[PDB]
Parts: structure tokens; C-alpha cells; sequence
């Protein structure tokens, strides 16, 4: 009966409306000189109120452009939409509270980061076209996985040092094939010959040009290779927000820690990048190789997904090395690629993605709140956050905005939008405040 | 039994010589005890990289030490139509060092050799070599089994069939009791690694100054192998002597192949005409089990038993996760003609990245129970990672599961505090053994006295 309306009614019509989002007002002369101004709707109706001097406005925030979310990327991604409503008008009165929807889809390609190392031994000489084609072979392979690559590479071939590199005679220095009469490079650990990048075509003819050396003894120095091309971000030009792939080469075993010292090197692993700017890792000489162990560890803290494309008398050797180093896929290298390629392909599908909601200039005044549903559509309020999610899946958000009062900001706008994406929802706020003219 | 972790003896040597690489007791031809102490980067007068040994009389005070004098520059000699030379430049000397009774044992695995003939040579590679000497009379001799004068062409043609040519030999060393010199080549036969060995009374005689090819008389290198397990298996990275086939007027060597089978580790006990008598395979691939070996009687049983350390050996965590920590092997001697089966324990390391297992060094019997004990190093354990031995004590059944003793490193980072571990020498006179530590990082050799 008696309402909070009444209880404090004054004089205006805009001060009824600051009371409460449930008051109305009445501005019909027809009403007794002492009756409730200010009060609900139902009871100005009892109360004989005119329905055209009633002024009750209500919080509706209508959505103004709403173009579907897509189901596609090949042909031509102009600017395509991932992101639902991603225009709305917001308009409420006085201390009210309006929810609107929002949901979100992942339509783009995963952004996917390819480092070939190249074991370039003289026992390569035999397998150098086989390289040579699964690296041409794997830009093809993921540039039709995803739009969105960035590959390099870099060589291998052992610790330039007796007894693994040959010192005599000197012609043998800059010519280790000299004793057999013909002629290959000079001998190098590891050398980072191309940064990341999305130049396929040039990744191909690099490749291509590529030749071997000669070291003395079989195993080689493949884990110092890979070492560096884990920990030398800035160099390498792995792009953080992007799945890491590191595919492996070699016909051979492989130098492990504790060889060095057949070399004199004694100094562990510091696990750390040491290639300067002549691309040469500088240590390969100094530094013993790396232990399984410290390599795991590398390849997890960067989040590196290392990868054996190894021919088939020593694909066992990798498989049980394999083991030691969780999460590690091995294939067997040859000129025929179909098997080292599923491993590439298989990488891709394991990738997940997250949407996670950010808020972007939003008055003080104003405050929102979340109620997140999931794959599995298990609704859970306050959360905003959702995991899993493969390509084409769809994740939806229910979001309520509350004032405080009313601003004189009378125009102004935020914006809602998932972290790892450019398509947002904008937001145009309007505080209807004052009323339709009404005077007494 | 405790050994005093404060009144602890320092000894030095040079910055940047790696004093302490490698140690041992020296009871020399008179009577008193000494520390042999190898520095592998120590300076020549040249001030090339040649290395250095040194000789530490005892003294609670310690400090810098006398070196030990030996060739260090480059031979060159004509044979013939051959030049035949050496190189010295970084050969490590004193990366190994070892005396028994009278003459000290100091090697270079690194120093490189060659043979030129007209047009061809035969290539410059590690040969390595040992250097002999006897402190009292001042008389030094040389041993170096691998160099050889063939041309490289016939490397080729016999597809690499006994070639010595990388042998590192002396990269690890022990002497019999009666008095034969065994020499670690892990690089011998192309990598498959052999031991040679001789006695040192016919070193010293068949040694003759200024020829630098000799074959002495008595003398026995291990064989090459067409086997696959064998290549690159580094047979010889480490070795030791004992008893374990019952007849006492035999002695076998105990031999450490790192690498064996594709990374699969194993060691070897062999008689001294090198034919096989067990063969302990590891675990774990790149654990590095034969790294280390040691011999001694843990259990009083009269018999030698076997430690073998796998410092690279990653543990099983909880979570489907491993982590590098490292781990020792022990193998009591089961009597008579009888296998030597599974490991009778597992002691394992606890720190990442330490090493455990890393040197093995059989203390005497520290407590007197009647039960011998031994150290063990982790180079990079501890809270702090600077590094720490583990005392282990002789049980009846084998060793205690549990360290009685835990010596930290007083060294700062890097020092591989415990790298090399020599023990069961009463140093101090006082009827009980004690514990010398290598931290060739630090350039330090610490001494750890048992105190009643
Ligand atoms: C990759 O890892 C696999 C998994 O370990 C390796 O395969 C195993 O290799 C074993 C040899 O190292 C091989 O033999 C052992 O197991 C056999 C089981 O049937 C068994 O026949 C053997 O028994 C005897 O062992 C004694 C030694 O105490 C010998 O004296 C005898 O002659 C017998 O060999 C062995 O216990 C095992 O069968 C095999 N298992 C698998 C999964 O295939 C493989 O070699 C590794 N490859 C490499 C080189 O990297
Ligand atoms: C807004 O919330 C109300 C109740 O809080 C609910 O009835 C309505 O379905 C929501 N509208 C939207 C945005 O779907
Ligand atoms: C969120 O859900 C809760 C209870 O499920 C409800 O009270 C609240 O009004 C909802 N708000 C939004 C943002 O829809
Ligand atoms: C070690 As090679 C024979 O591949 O240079
Ligand atoms: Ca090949
Ligand atoms: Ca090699
Ligand atoms: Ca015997
Ligand atoms: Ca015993
Ligand atoms: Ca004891
Ligand atoms: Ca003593
Ligand atoms: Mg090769």
C-alpha cells in the first residue's frame, strides 16, 4: 500500500525516477491535490491515471548490428565475424539493471610455428634430398592446416673439435672431404641459418641450397642443436602466442651429456642461448651437450613440441628417447613423406584455445557480472572464462550492467572482448535521466 | 668415524688450472703421506694449456704445493723416411693421476699425435699418453701404447680395423697391487674404447729418451669388436681392480662402457687376458651407468663388491614425470663360481641436476665396526646446488639405506665439489681413515679428517 515511492515523494518527476527503478509519475491534473505523484504502475492506475502524462521508462539496451558468426577461412578472410552482437545500444534509467547476451566462436586458424633442424653430416649426403623435401613438403602440409605459419630453419652436424672434427691436414680445416678428393663445407656445431617467418617461397629456395660437411664420428651433436633453437627466443622468432613445432633430423645416434669429455669439455649444460649475431652457437666448443632431463625442462618452459623425423635404422633409438622425454612424437624419415607429415597434422588437432573475456573502458559508475556456459553447457556464474575449445566451437556469456545513480556523462561506450581476438562488442551507453517535460 | 666438517684442510693451486680435476694418496719410498693432485689446464712456460700435477705433503695448514715436473713441450723425430711428433697444446696432463707405492702416474687423454711420409700422414689425432715418475730419484718414463706409424690410406682399405688412433688413453687409470699399470681408452678402436696395460717396473726399463714409438715387451691391449653393442660405447671411460672370480692369483678389472648398446650403459668384469666374465647392463638409457665404478667389501663377507654410479639417471616422480637426480648400484659377490645377479640396492639421488653417483670412493672403515664404508659425490647436490658428498656405512646385508653423513661444499657455485673422492688413507696418523674432495672448479683440494 504505502510504498517507498510515496514515502519520500517530493516535487519533480526526474527526482520520482531517482528514487527507485520501480517508480512511476503522473503528470494528469485530473488527480486529487493530494494523492501519490510518485508511485508504482499499478497503483496510479487505481488511482485513475491518465496512460498518456505516465511517465515510466524501462532499461531495454537493443541490439543494433548482429551479423552471424562464419564457417569458414579459405578463399579470402576480408574480416570475418566471430563475435556475436558486436553492436549494441544500452540505455537505462537511474540505479537499473539491464542484461544482454553475447558468444563467441574461434573461426580463425591456429597460429602455428615451424623450426626445421637440419642434420648436415657427410652420412646425410644420401638423405639431403630427403630433407630437403620434407622441409619443402612441411610448409605445404600446415600452410593448408592454417593460414597463419611462420617457419625457419637451422643445421647441425657436431662439436667442431678432436676428435669429432678432423684438424689435419691443414686444407682439412676449411675442406674436411679433402683426404677423399672431393669437397664439402667446413664443420660447425649449429648454425641458425633462417628466423621464422611466413616467406614460404624464400624458405624453399634457402633449403635447397643447403650441402653437408664431414665429422669423424657417427653420433653427432643434434642435442645442442636443439637446445638452442628452445632457449634463443629472440633469435629463433617464436611468437609466444602460437603452437611450437620443432621437427628434428638425423640418420644417426646422438651425442648425449658426459661425451664432451672426449673433447675436454667438462662444463655442464647452463641451458642457455649463446647464439650471437653471427648465428653460430658460440658455447658448442666450451659447454658439454645437454642432459635428457634439462632439455625437457627447456622444451616445456618454452612450450616446444620437439619431433623426430629420423630414418629407420635408428627410429627405435628415437622412440625409446621418446619415452624419456614426455610428449615427444618420432617418424621415420625418407624420401617418401606421408608418416613424418601426420605427425604435423596430429600436432595441430591437439591444439585448444580459450575465451576469456576483457573489459575495456567502462564508466566507474557502471559495473557488470558474468554467467559463462561452456562445452558442456553447465551455466556458472560469476565465470567468464572458457577452455577446450576446438575450431568452429561455439561458447556463449550472459551479461547484466548496473548503474549507480545517474551520470552526467549522458553519452559514452565500452568494450567486451575475448583476449587473442580483434572482434569485439561494442557498447553505447545512454542514462535516461530527466523525464518527458513534466511540470506541476 | 665423523669426519670434522671445521678444522678441514684447503690446499691450491693456480686460477683457471682445474687443481683437483683428479687425486690420490701417495705413501711414497720413504714413509709419510702426500696428495697428488692433478691440474689439467695449468700453464706451461709457453703459456699454452699443457697441464700440471702437483705434490701436497701433509700439513693441517695446507695452501699452495711443489709441482711436479714433467716434458711439456713438443717432441718431433725422425725414423726412417717417418717424422714422428706429439702435441702437447691442451693434452690435459693430470686429468688422471694415480701412485703406487713408489712411482706417481699423471696422463694426458688429449695429447694429440701424428706421423708424416712424404705426401701422406696417418692423421693428427688423440693418442694420449702417460707420464711415469718416481719423486725420490727424480727419474721419469713414458707410456703411451697407442700411437702408431701406419698411413691413413691403410685405415681406409682395412675399414678402420684397430684404430688406435683416438684412444684418450690414461682418460682413466688404476694400478694393480702388484704393480701392473692399467690405462682407460674410451675412444680406442674407433671409438669402441680399449685398455692397455703393463708393468710399471717394464716401463720404466724398456723406456728409452728420445724414441717416441716403442712396444713394451710385456705389455696387453684389450680387442676390437664387429659387434654393434660395443660401437661408441666408450669401454674404458673408468676402471678398477679386485677379486671376484675366487682365485686369488688372479686379479680382474672392472670396466665402465657409459654408453654401451645405444646408450644402455653397462660394465664388465674381465680376467687380465681381457675375456669376459659378467656383464652388468643398466637401466636407463643416457643414465651414464659405468660413469663411476668402485670396489670394496661393504659387508665384511670377506668378498669385493661392486658400486657402479649412472649419474644421469632420471627417477620416477609422481605425475607421469621423471626427474635427473642420479643413482648408485650396489653387487655383493655372491661365493664361489656363481653370477652376480640384480642389483642388491639402490641408492639414488635426491637434488635436480646433482649428479649423484658422479664419483665413488671407498673409505676404510671409518666407524671400526668392522664393516667398510664408502662416499659418494653429487658434484651439483644440495639445497644450494654447490654440491655434496654422502657417507654410506657397511651393513651386514650391504650399506645403509640412509647417508650418515652429509659434507656440503665450503666452495662457491660451480666449484663440481666432489667431482674426483680418494679415501681409505690414515693422512694424520691417528689409526683412522680419512676423505680428500676434488673441486676443480674452485681450483681446491678439501681434506676431511676422522677424528677418534
Ligand atoms: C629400445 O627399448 C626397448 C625396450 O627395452 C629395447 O628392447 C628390449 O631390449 C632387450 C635387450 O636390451 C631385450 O632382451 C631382454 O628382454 C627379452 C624379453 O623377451 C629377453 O629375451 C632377454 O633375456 C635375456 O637377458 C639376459 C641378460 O640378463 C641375456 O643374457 C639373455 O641372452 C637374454 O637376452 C632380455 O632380458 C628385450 O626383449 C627388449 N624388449 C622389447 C620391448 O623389445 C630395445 O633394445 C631398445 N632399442 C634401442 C637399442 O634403443
Ligand atoms: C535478462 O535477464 C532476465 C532476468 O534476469 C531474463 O528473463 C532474460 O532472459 C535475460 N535476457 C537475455 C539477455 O537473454
Ligand atoms: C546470473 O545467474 C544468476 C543465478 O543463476 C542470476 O541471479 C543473475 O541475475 C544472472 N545474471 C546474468 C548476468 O544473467
Ligand atoms: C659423422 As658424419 C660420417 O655424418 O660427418
Ligand atoms: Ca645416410
Ligand atoms: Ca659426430
Ligand atoms: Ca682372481
Ligand atoms: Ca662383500
Ligand atoms: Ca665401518
Ligand atoms: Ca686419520
Ligand atoms: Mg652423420
Amino acid at each position: 500500500g504505502p510504498n517507498i515511492c510515496t514515502t519520500r515523494g517530493v516535487s519533480s518527476c526526474q527526482q520520482c525516477l531517482a528514487v527507485s527503478p520501480m517508480c512511476a509519475w503522473c503528470s494528469d491534473e485530473a488527480l486529487p491535490l493530494g494523492s501519490p505523484r510518485c508511485d508504482l504502475k499499478e497503483n496510479l492506475l487505481k488511482d485513475n491515471c491518465a496512460p498518456e502524462s505516465i511517465e515510466f521508462p524501462v532499461s531495454e539496451a537493443r541490439v543494433l548490428e548482429d551479423r552471424p558468426l562464419s564457417d569458414k577461412g579459405s578463399g579470402d578472410s576480408s574480416q570475418v565475424t566471430q563475435v556475436s552482437p558486436q553492436r549494441i545500444a544500452l540505455r537505462l534509467r537511474p540505479d537499473d539493471s539491464k542484461n544482454f547476451s553475447i558468444q563467441v566462436r574461434q573461426v580463425e586458424d591456429y597460429p602455428v610455428d615451424i623450426y626445421y633442424l637440419m642434420d648436415l653430416s657427410y652420412s646425410m649426403k644420401d638423405d639431403l634430398w630427403s630433407i630437403q623435401n620434407l622441409g619443402t613438403k612441411l610448409a605445404t602440409q600446415m600452410r593448408k592446416l592454417t593460414s597463419n605459419l611462420r617457419i625457419g630453419f637451422g643445421a647441425f652436424v657436431d662439436k667442431p673439435v678432436s676428435p669429432y672434427m678432423y684438424i689435419s691436414p691443414p686444407e682439412a680445416l676449411e675442406n674436411p672431404c679433402y683426404d677423399m678428393k672431393t669437397t664439402c663445407l667446413p664443420m660447425f656445431g649449429y648454425k641458425h641459418v633462417l628466423t621464422l617467418t611466413d616467406q614460404v617461397t624464400r624458405f624453399n629456395e634457402e633449403v635447397k641450397k643447403q650441402s653437408v660437411s664431414r665429422n669423424r664420428d657417427a653420433p653427432e651433436g643434434g642435442f645442442d642443436a636443439i637446445m638452442q633453437a628452445t632457449v634463443c627466443d629472440e633469435k629463433i622468432g617464436w611468437r609466444n602466442d602460437a603452437s611450437h613445432l620443432l621437427v628434428f633430423t638425423t640418420d644417426a645416434k646422438t651425442h648425449i651429456a658426459l661425451d664432451g669429455r672426449l673433447a675436454g669439455i667438462v662444463q655442464p649444460n647452463d641451458g642457455q642461448c649463446h647464439v650471437g649475431s653471427d648465428n653460430h652457437y658460440s658455447a658448442s666448443t666450451t659447454m658439454d651437450y645437454p642432459s635428457l632431463g634439462l632439455m625437457t625442462e627447456k622444451l616445456s618452459q618454452k612450450n616446444i613440441n620437439l619431433i623426430f623425423a629420423v630414418t629407420e635404422n635408428v627410429v627405435n633409438l628415437y622412440q625409446n628417447y621418446s619415452e624419456l622425454i614426455p610428449g615427444t612424437t618420432v617418424g621415420v624419415l625418407s624420401m617418401d613423406s606421408s608418416n613424418v607429415l601426420q605427425l604435423i597434422v596430429d600436432a595441430y588437432g591437439k591444439i585448444r584455445s580459450k575465451v576469456e573475456l576483457e573489459v575495456r573502458d567502462l564508466p566507474e559508475e557502471l559495473s557488470l557480472s558474468f554467467n559463462a556456459t561452456c562445452l558442456n553447457n553447465e551455466v556458472i556464474p560469476g565465470l567468464k572464462s572458457c577452455m577446450g575449445l576446438k575450431i568452429g566451437d561455439t561458447v556463449s556469456f550472459s551479461i547484466e550492467a548496473k548503474v549507480r545513480g545517474c551520470p552526467q556523462e549522458k553519452e559514452k561506450s565500452f568494450t567486451i572482448k575475448p583476449v587473442g581476438f580483434k572482434d569485439s562488442l561494442i557498447v553505447q551507453v545512454t542514462f535516461d535521466c530527466d523525464c518527458a517535460c513534466q511540470a506541476q | 668415524l665423523n669426519l670434522d666438517p671445521v678444522q678441514l684442510t684447503f690446499y691450491a693451486g693456480p686460477n683457471g688450472s682445474q687443481f683437483g680435476f683428479s687425486l690420490d694418496f701417495h705413501k711414497d719410498s720413504h714413509g709419510r703421506v702426500a696428495i697428488v693432485v692433478g691440474a689439467p689446464r695449468t700453464l706451461g712456460p709457453s703459456q699454452e694449456e699443457t697441464g700440471g700435477v702437483f705434490l701436497c705433503p701433509w700439513r693441517a695448514e695446507g695452501g699452495q704445493c711443489p709441482s711436479l715436473l714433467f716434458d711439456l713441450r713438443d717432441e718431433t723425430r725422425n725414423v726412417g723416411s717417418q717424422t714422428l711428433q706429439t702435441f702437447k697444446a691442451r693434452q690435459g696432463l693430470g686429468a688422471s693421476v694415480v701412485s703406487w707405492s713408489d712411482v706417481i702416474v699423471a696422463c694426458a687423454p688429449w695429447q694429440h699425435w701424428n706421423v708424416l711420409e712424404k705426401t701422406e700422414e696417418a692423421e693428427k689425432t688423440p693418442v694420449g699418453s702417460c707420464f711415469l715418475a718416481q719423486p725420490e730419484s727424480g727419474r721419469r718414463a713414458e707410456y703411451s701404447p697407442c700411437r702408431g706409424n701406419t698411413l691413413s690410406r691403410i685405415y681406409v682399405e682395412n675399414d678402420f680395423s684397430w684404430d688406435k688412433r683416438y684412444c684418450e688413453a690414461g682418460f682413466s687409470s688404476v694400478v694393480t697391487q702388484a704393480g701392473e699399470l692399467v690405462l682407460g681408452a674410451p675412444g680406442g678402436y674407433y671409438f669402441l674404447g680399449l685398455l692397455a696395460q703393463a708393468p710399471v717396473a717394464d716401463i720404466f726399463s724398456s723406456y728409452r729418451p728420445g724414441i717416441l714409438l716403442w712396444h713394451v715387451s710385456s705389455q696387453s691391449l684389450s680387442f676390437d669388436s664387429s659387434n654393434p653393442e660395443y660401437f661408441d660405447g666408450y669401454w674404458g671411460y673408468s676402471v678398477a681392480v679386485g677379486e671376484f672370480d675366487g682365485d686369488l692369483n688372479t686379479t680382474e678389472y672392472v670396466v665402465g662402457a657409459p654408453t654401451w648398446s645405444w646408450t644402455l650403459g653397462a660394465v664388465e668384469i674381465l680376467d687380465s687376458y681381457y675375456q669376459r666374465l659378467h656383464r652388468l647392463r643398466a637401466e636407463q638409457m643416457a643414465s651414464y651407468f659405468g660413469h663411476s665404478v668402485a670396489v670394496t667389501d661393504v659387508n665384511g663377507d670377506g668378498r669385493h663388491d661392486l658400486l657402479v654410479g649412472a649419474p644421469l639417471y632420471m627417477e620416477s616422480r609422481a605425475d607421469r614425470k621423471l626427474a635427473e637426480v642420479g643413482r648408485v648400484y650396489l653387487f655383493l659377490q655372491p661365493r664361489g663360481p656363481h653370477a652376480l645377479g640384480a642389483p642388491s640396492l639402490l641408492l639414488t639421488g635426491t637434488q635436480l641436476y646433482g649428479r649423484f653417483g658422479s664419483a665413488i670412493a671407498p673409505l676404510g672403515d671409518l666407524d671400526r665396526d668392522g664393516y667398510n664404508d664408502i662416499a659418494v659425490a653429487a658434484p651439483y647436490g644440495g639445497p644450494s646446488g654447490r654440491g655434496q658428498v654422502l657417507v654410506f656405512l657397511g651393513q651386514s646385508e650391504g650399506l645403509r639405506s640412509r647417508p650418515s653423513q652429509v659434507l656440503d661444499s665450503p666452495f662457491p657455485t660451480g666449484s663440481a665439489f666432489g667431482f674426483s673422492l680418494r679415501g681409505a688413507v690414515d693422512i694424520d696418523d691417528n689409526g683412522y681413515p680419512d676423505l680428500i674432495v676434488g673441486a676443480y672448479g674452485a681450483n681446491q683440494v678439501a681434506v676431511y679428517r676422522a677424528q677418534p
